[PDB]
RNA sequence: GUUGGAGAGUUUGAUCCUGGCUCAGGGUGAACGCUGGCGGCGUGCCUAAGACAUGCAAGUCGUGCGGGCCGCGGGGUUUUACUCCGUGGUCAGCGGCGGACGGGUGAGUAACGCGUGGGUGACCUACCCGGAAGAGGGGGACAACCCGGGGAAACUCGGGCUAAUCCCCCAUGUGGACCCGCCCCUUGGGGUGUGUCCAAAGGGCUUUGCCCGCUUCCGGAUGGGCCCGCGUCCCAUCAGCUAGUUGGUGGGGUAAUGGCCCACCAAGGCGACGACGGGUAGCCGGUCUGAGAGGAUGGCCGGCCACAGGGGCACUGAGACACGGGCCCCACUCCUACGGGAGGCAGCAGUUAGGAAUCUUCCGCAAUGGGCGCAAGCCUGACGGAGCGACGCCGCUUGGAGGAAGAAGCCCUUCGGGGUGUAAACUCCUGAACCCGGGACGAAACCCCCGACGAGGGGACUGACGGUACCGGGGUAAUAGCGCCGGCCAACUCCGUGCCAGCAGCCGCGGUAAUACGGAGGGCGCGAGCGUUACCCGGAUUCACUGGGCGUAAAGGGCGUGUAGGCGGCCUGGGGCGUCCCAUGUG
């Protein structure tokens, strides 16, 4: 056995288990943004959107998503919420949204 | 210079897609008479404009589907069935030369 | 190595004197002088026609022996004149004379070519002022073939450095008798070298 | 990174070194991106070292790192010199 | 400098043409036999991608940080216990950067895999370079250590303490990201307007400033993914293939386009200019052959690919879907207490296997290259060299000058005589080997002081080859071996043998006069090599572009029709696809 090696797999484990916690937070959180987006609670969805959008960026400073890949998940959400609120009621906050 | 190709459409029968037949001439590697060999390029025509038998240019482009790597540049002439018949004559003839058979 | 054996018998093989026995080879001794006909059990009997290829080969062998270098590099010397820009017969010789073991034998310092070699092999020779044990040696125009002082007072050097007051060099050459020196003017011509070879016939063996 | 170093082109006991610009991780004697001179360490000639300064002076505005050996061979080429007052 | 092109043998009583088989020429990663003195430079599992024991082959930083241990030196006490600071030997850990580069072998693939040339407005990029700005405030974990349980072992389980450049929340945000808006450009490119979200970490010393770092941003360079244009072996005794198949809209996924992947809709896509299947092989720079045109080939060195016992898979990360990292199954080997676990050389070297054949368990990290480090340094089976192998090319010795009308012996003789043959014997000369001594280049850097940390200058360290190469002196005459000798093919006779024994590449020799078999003498060719066997090209205008042919010699379809395709008369003009020309980028 070669203790230079083993080191980096114990390493792995620990980041996987911080990278799991990171993503599997964002799914959850942003799914509960899509959700509040449906039935027009423009107040609350636009709250959840920004506490999504940041937990994005801080997984972008890191090594979970790339700037390229995190920017992606920002447009997935941001646009798709600006649009579920089409089929309902106008943006109260206008938090993570530019009129 | 994302390559530019002049060929004549020979397939309408698809969605926003179209098949084009581009041909080229050249001395035979060794034997060296001019020969002329051609190939068909599944082009992209979005708004659908160009029809079955048109004379077009194509350019290398951002891949659109599996076998779509060319958008259509412009039209050099319309109505040129002469070859579309010829290309179909070739496509037909495969009915013959089979070891199923060919009837009278 | 080199061929080493009964030399005056090729004085007679190809039927003319090859002055390789050396100072004896101007006698009424050198083998040829007595019995012209070439070697063994039959040498005296009637000789029939030589093949086109016979003759092709004879006149090659002569020039290979006569210059006292073995086949394998008699070749790379031919095939190095081919590869060189000018008359092939005439370049060839041109780099037989530039070899060290027949840079001596024409600069005087020896009796025959086989001898003349020994003096090269054995640390006896100066080339632009240095010691050269290398018969394979490309002597260029302007080179300085002399003798290292240490061997100078040797008889074999000197009885031979003697006789040179009765001969001359070869017009691509200055002999400095006393100073024990020698100078390579130019290459030769086929003008000079009057060998008993016909050289195109040599090349017609290195066409096949 | 981008680097400048030495690459072997002689044989046994007869090294002749080449000055090169090549990517760090590249094999020693491999497809370099630019030959900028030779260096003869057995020094058997009047010209046992050529460089050409003007390229290594593009190539460091570039940001290609020398070796030690190769560094020392450039100072000695003039590569790193300054003038005026 | 048009620099370059040899053919013969054999069908017949003979001759002319066709036509095959055959030989001469060069070529190797070679083997085999007889023989084998040397050195330099190459080069050496082509067979089982069969299986591998032992050692090494990737780690480094104490200047990211907290301790174990085993001491050593100094402190608080009058003396003990115990505790405080540093420090040395050391050992894992926490963290950073690397493990993807280097090396190996071509099993696999006929394929954007490789070569050539372009797109990327569809992309990332660590350490390095330049440019713009910034490090304020608060919180917590996991090891190490301690205490405890499972286990034959492998190792695994449990609760507690803690630091840091490790983890997280808040703020400032020069700038950047995303949503929507306009304005240039035009496939996702550049600007700007509101809302929204994100920064960081401290160690060292020449301590009031220099150094290695830190964070967000444009760019340089570097490397790289992905896409297209042409090039890319055979057999049609494989002709029809295709259902994620071809395309559409929505979606997921990636650094990125896209049936890549999913849902839903239309029914396409491909093919005789070889789709499909089967066979074979990594591709190229180049290498061999050849007058050229082509034919043959891709060990070594180098450029790209693909695997790491067979197969699938994801994590970490800028990067792989990772040889000496990870999860699962199978074959194989092995430990076992019959629960279970370990193991992967096609990295160097060796063993075993196989086979006609392929080597040392060498020295050293001095050079050069790479990783890490402020640095001294540390790891370096890359690599630098040595060993072994005539395996290959080249350099070299075995002597040379003199010597009989010509020893002996050996062979022929027409018995006069002819030949080995100036060869040997001795005469003289030189001095491989060996002996003595001296004895390298390859190596000046990093580092250290001056000087500014810069330019420049000065000092110091260091040789695995090696006591080699090479220089001075000394010195002995001092390995020859293979093929052939009827023709092609350089070389001729005696015996022995008698279609026997035997040679042979082709025709062929041998049935008592054998230039052919086995010996001798003599001869030709080569020489530390000469031969034989296998393969590549030439010969072979015997695949015929150069450069062929069908009346009888192998060959005109048994005759028409006509489709694809190939080809085309005279007069002028427009295009410039070909083809020519010049400049240029690439090779
Ligand atoms: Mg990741
Ligand atoms: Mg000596
Ligand atoms: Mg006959
Ligand atoms: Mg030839
Ligand atoms: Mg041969
Ligand atoms: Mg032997
Ligand atoms: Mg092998
Ligand atoms: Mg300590
Ligand atoms: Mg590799
Ligand atoms: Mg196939
Ligand atoms: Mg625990
Ligand atoms: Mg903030
Ligand atoms: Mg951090
Ligand atoms: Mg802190
Ligand atoms: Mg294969
Ligand atoms: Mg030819
Ligand atoms: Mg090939
Ligand atoms: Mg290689
Ligand atoms: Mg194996
Ligand atoms: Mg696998
Ligand atoms: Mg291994
Ligand atoms: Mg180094
Ligand atoms: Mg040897
Ligand atoms: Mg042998
Ligand atoms: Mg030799
Ligand atoms: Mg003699
Ligand atoms: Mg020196
Ligand atoms: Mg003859
Ligand atoms: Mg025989
Ligand atoms: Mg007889
Ligand atoms: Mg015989
Ligand atoms: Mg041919
Ligand atoms: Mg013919
Ligand atoms: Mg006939
Ligand atoms: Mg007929
Ligand atoms: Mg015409
Ligand atoms: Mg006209
Ligand atoms: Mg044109
Ligand atoms: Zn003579």
């Amino acid at each position: 056995r070669n203790l230079s090696a083993l080191k980096r797999h114990r390493q792995s484990l620990k980041r996987r288990l911080r990278n799991k916690a990171k993503k599997s937070a964002i799914k959850t959180l942003s799914k509960k943004a899509i959700q509040l987006a449906q039935e027009g609670k423009a107040e609350e969805a636009l709250k959840i959107m920004r506490k999504a959008e940041s937990l994005i960026d801080k997984a972008a400073k890191g090594s979970t998503l790339h700037k390229n890949a995190a920017a992606r998940r920002k447009s997935r959400l941001m646009r798709k919420v600006r649009q579920l609120l089409e089929a309902a009621g106008a943006p109260l906050i206008g938090g993570g949204l530019s009129a | 210079p994302k390559k530019v190709l002049t060929g004549v459409v020979v397939s309408d029968k698809m969605q926003k897609t179209v098949t084009v037949l581009v041909e080229r001439q050249f001395p035979h590697p060794l034997y060296g008479k001019v020969i002329k060999r051609s190939k068909k390029y599944l082009a992209h025509d979005p708004e659908e404009k160009y029809k079955l038998g048109d004379v077009v240019e194509i350019i290398e482009s951002r891949p659109i589907s599996k076998r779509k790597r060319f958008r259509v540049l412009r039209l050099v002439e319309s109505g040129r069935m002469d070859l579309v018949e010829k290309y179909l004559i070739r496509r037909q003839n495969y009915e013959s030369l089979s070891k199923r058979g060919g009837k009278a | 190595g080199r061929y080493i054996g009964p030399v005056c018998r090729l004085c007679r093989r190809e039927g003319v004197k090859l002055y390789l026995k050396g100072e004896r080879c101007y006698s009424p001794k050198c083998a040829m002088e007595r019995r012209p006909y070439p070697p063994g059990q039959h040498g005296q009997k009637r000789a029939r026609r030589p093949s086109d290829y016979a003759v092709r080969l004879r006149e090659k062998q002569k020039l290979r022996r006569i210059y006292g270098i073995s086949e394998r590099q008699f070749r790379n010397l031919f095939e190095e004149a081919s590869k060189k820009k000018g008359v092939t017969g005439s370049v060839f010789l041109g780099l037989l004379e530039s070899r060290l073991d027949n840079v001596v034998y024409r600069l005087g310092f020896a009796v025959s070519r086989r001898q003349a070699r020994q003096l090269v092999r054995h640390g006896h020779i100066t080339v632009n002022g240095r010691r050269v044990d290398l018969p394979s040696y490309r002597v260029r125009p302007g080179d300085e073939i002399a003798v290292a002082e240490k061997s100078r007072n040797l008889e074999l050097i000197r009885q031979n450095l003697e006789a040179m007051k009765g001969r001359k060099v070869g017009p691509w050459l200055s002999l400095d008798v006393e100073g024990m020196k020698g100078k390579f003017l130019r290459l030769p011509d086929r003008e000079d070298l009057a060998l008993p070879v016909n050289e195109q016939l040599v090349i017609e063996f290195y066409s096949r | 990174m981008v680097k400048i170093r030495l690459a072997r082109f002689g044989s046994k006991h007869n090294p002749h070194y080449r000055i090169v610009v090549t990517d760090a991780r590249r094999k020693r004697d491999g497809k370099y991106i630019e030959k900028i001179g030779y260096y003869d360490p057995r020094k058997t000639t009047p010209d046992w070292l050529k460089v050409d300064v003007e390229r290594a002076r593009y190539w460091l505005s570039v940001g290609a790192q020398p070796t030690d050996t190769a560094r020392r061979l450039l100072r000695q080429a003039g590569v790193f010199r300054q003038e005026a007052r």
